[PDB]
């Protein structure tokens, strides 16, 4: 089921620069592709970003270009996304999932295999 | 053994950096494999039967309940010069040859010309069994143009063409998609069933070489995991043919007000899909996109070059079509 | 699929404590498998196509340079109550039709039979197209039979036929097995094909019947891992057929002399294969030994029922041929 | 390779009773038949017993009938071998062999995956 474990949370100050871990305990990890999403607090699941099995294609949210991130390194199994100049839009729990079918979508209902999540506060 | 290693070149077929041992079916991915593709014949055989039934049980009654003539073609009038020259020189005379035979039996030509085609109607299929076939195909276009349509309604890369692309070559295979390339296949085989044997003395042109290739690409892009846009052409070269056969039918039935009615839209239909849609649709989805985001691999001059041969065959019936529409008006 | 699950019930097919499960495909050990015999529709095709070819460029000029004639059948002589007759009641009349319809008639009887004769013949095919299908079918046959000897010759069954139960179901698959397996069943299904489509309008009873049971037999004996017994059955029932083809292009040529002598020995050869070793050999290897070796398997019901269906059909035949050797003496 | 180890075996004297034992380091060595050859000194392989899957079927070398008895045990994975009247014809090297395409004959060709193979001494 290769449930993902997202690590590399905590509190940053405003204008901050920091990154984030999604690991994966799994061996079919390189043949997906990945995605980011967040749940604003009151608020339903959004789409962050989105990177496909071997790092060909990016995908971001019209609202976090250019300030997001997404890579990922497949021996060590590992997701980074790294955030910078981070606005108080970006205060949500951010949950690391996994493409089902390869469809290439921005939706929730596409991506299983979710995590518990990691958690980030900012200023 | 060897030379199939020989013909699966995985340098050839698959893009850089890819090879076959990557796209096996795993545990909790299945992927497609040409040894998927054999129940097609089987199909095939089974759609053949109930093509059979069809046209006996169910579109017989139907012509009959529609007035189409259920007897034969007509006699022509015995005549051992004509009968020699339709033995010997040929079947279909054109205005030279009808010159030529008025000339030397000193006949008109009006005369002529109705036994030849009392001739050609003697030896051409009787309108019952065209009805029959024209029905059959007509309801096997509209089931799969049908089932195409609502597969394409919630697929992703119908709206955005590069999706097919998406994270080749580990794209899962899903059931739907599986299905209608088996049922397109299983369809083009027993046409081909159908040609070889039923009508291996009527048709073995430009419609032979249409099925052999698209039983090629059909094929050689399921084994290699380039179906998402092969979706796209099925669907949209199966839009028009399900208008043709009711303007057939509508034909048979000497209705000629609906006949005219269904083959402008017929025209429209196909000019707009074939000549309109598809080059600059999905032929840009494959001579270029498909090459940037997947990389550079040989086949692509393999199945561009088919692609462009297709669109050739549907540039010269659409001059055939047009001038049937400038007859229509 | 859930109807394919009850269909496939391993309760009744398999014998007493013996799954599906265990006859998997493993690393070092290959069974037979459905999946496997999806192959016999691509290779009746090829067959089909190979046919054709051998029949229009390798039979037709062997029966040219053997004066058969390339010409149609005759023409009868004009008669009105005759074609109606001939239309209407029936083609093949009997003694009573013929002193009937010279009754009605008044006219002589041989006229009315050679008039009926020589119809028969116009629907009837031509003599070169019967010569190049029993030549295909003459050549197909002995490379069956050839190969068939030289693979049963180094088993150990032929010789004893209690080795064909001897470890089931574990019996590996070789590759010498598949191909004879895959090669019948692809030329029964290529029968097939030649039947409904080719020869639709010639006959549909005896030989369709037995079509239908050959293919039903080898299809789910191949599945079970009852293959051993079933080689030694293609192998005995292809010794026969081997003779009647020749006997049949013999005839065709004229040759009455080997026409006989090669149909003297055809009945001597199908009435010891297929009533003096068949029964006491085969049967007595499946009825019994099987159900004692394998244990109490339900199967059995379908399996032996079946075969006694085709001694029935092979005693039926041999009825028509005492008869025909009578008349050979 | 299941590769037989042979063992069991040491001197015994004439008229007695000894048992031997091979046993298979594999995980399908239940869907085989096997059996047991000996090998004469100067002389060549001869077929001793056999013994399929399940053990329906014993067959046995016209020399020793009710002399010799052959036994499998599944879960152990093991076949044991009861020689009864031990005549001075005993004397060879005794290899546990198995039946590669279920075949049913007594041959040394068809048998392969044999053992190193364990020593009987007959007075
Ligand atoms: C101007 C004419 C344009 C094109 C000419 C028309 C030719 C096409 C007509 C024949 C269709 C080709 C294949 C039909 C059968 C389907 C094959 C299949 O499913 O398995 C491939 C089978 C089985 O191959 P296999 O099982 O060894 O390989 C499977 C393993 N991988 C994943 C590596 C492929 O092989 C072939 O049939 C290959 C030769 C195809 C013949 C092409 C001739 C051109
Ligand atoms: C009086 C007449 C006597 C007999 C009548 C003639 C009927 C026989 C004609 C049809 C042949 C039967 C099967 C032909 C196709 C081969 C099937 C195959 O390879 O796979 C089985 C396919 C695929 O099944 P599957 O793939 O789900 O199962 C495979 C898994 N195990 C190992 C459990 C079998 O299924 C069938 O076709 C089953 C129904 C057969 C129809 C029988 C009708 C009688
Ligand atoms: C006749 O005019 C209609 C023919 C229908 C063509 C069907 C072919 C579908 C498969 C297309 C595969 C193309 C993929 C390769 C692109 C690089
Ligand atoms: C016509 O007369 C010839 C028919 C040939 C029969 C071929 C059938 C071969 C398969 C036999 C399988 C039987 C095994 C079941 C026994 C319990
Ligand atoms: C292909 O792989 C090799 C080594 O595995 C690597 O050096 C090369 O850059 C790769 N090329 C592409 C296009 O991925
Ligand atoms: C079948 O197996 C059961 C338990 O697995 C056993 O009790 C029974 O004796 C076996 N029967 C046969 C005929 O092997």
């Amino acid at each position: 089921q290769l449930q993902f474990v997202e690590s590399g949370g905590g509190l940053v100050q405003a204008g901050g620069s920091l990154r984030l871990s999604c690991a994966a305990s799994g061996r079919t990890f390189s043949r997906y592709a990945v995605g980011w999403f967040r749940q604003a607090p009151g608020k339903e699941r959004e789409f962050v970003a989105s990177i496909t099995w071997n790092g060909a294609t990016t995908y971001y949210a019209d609202s976090v270009k250019g300030r997001f991130t997404i890579s990922r390194d497949n021996a060590k199994n590992t997701v980074y996304l790294q955030m910078n100049s981070l606005k108080p839009e970006d205060t949500a729990v951010y949950y690391c999932a996994l493409d089902l079918y390869s469809y290439g979508t921005r939706d929730v209902a596409d991506f299983g295999s979710w995590g518990k999540g990691t958690r980030v506060t900012v200023s | 053994a060897g030379i199939l290693a020989w013909f699966w070149n995985e340098r050839f077929w698959l893009p850089h950096n890819v090879t076959w041992a990557d796209l096996k079916n795993t545990e909790e991915a299945t992927f497609p494999q040409a040894e998927d593709l054999y129940l097609a014949f089987p199909l095939a055989f089974c759609i053949f039967m109930v093509r059979l039934i069809f046209e006996r049980f169910v579109a017989k009654p139907c012509a009959i309940a529609l007035n189409i003539q259920a007897n034969g073609p007509q006699i022509a009038p015995p005549n051992a010069i004509l009968e020699k020259v339709f033995t010997a020189i040929t079947k279909h005379p054109d205005e030279k040859r009808l010159e030529g035979l008025s000339k030397q039996l000193d006949w008109d030509v009006r005369s002529i010309q109705r036994w030849f085609r009392q001739r050609r109607n003697q030896e051409k299929p009787s309108t019952l069994t065209r009805f029959c076939e024209s029905m059959w195909r007509f309801s096997f276009y509209l089931y799969v143009f049908t089932y195409g349509v609502r597969f394409l309604k919630k697929t992703p890369w119908l709206w955005n063409t590069r999706h097919c692309w998406y994270n080749y070559p580990y794209q899962p295979l899903t059931t739907d998609l599986h299905y209608y390339y088996i049922l397109e296949l299983s369809f083009y085989w027993s046409l081909m069933f159908s040609q070889f044997t039923d009508i291996k003395r009527k048709d073995f042109g430009i419609m032979f070489l249409h099925h052999l290739v698209s039983i090629f690409l059909i094929t050689f892009s399921y084994v290699n995991n380039m179906a998402r846009v092969g979706t796209l052409v099925l669907c949209l070269h199966d839009s028009a043919d399900a208008l043709l056969e009711a303007a057939k039918m509508a034909n048979y039935a000497k209705f000629q007000k609906m006949c005219d009615l269904l083959f402008v839209m017929f025209a429209v239909v196909f000019i707009t899909t074939r000549l309109g849609i598809f080059p600059l649709w999905v032929l840009n989805t494959t001579l270029f996109e498909s090459w940037e985001i997947v990389g550079p691999y040989p086949s692509w001059w393999v199945f561009n070059l088919l692609l462009l041969l297709v669109q050739g065959l549907n540039c010269f019936w659409s001059y055939l079509i047009v001038k049937i529409a400038c007859k229509a008006v």
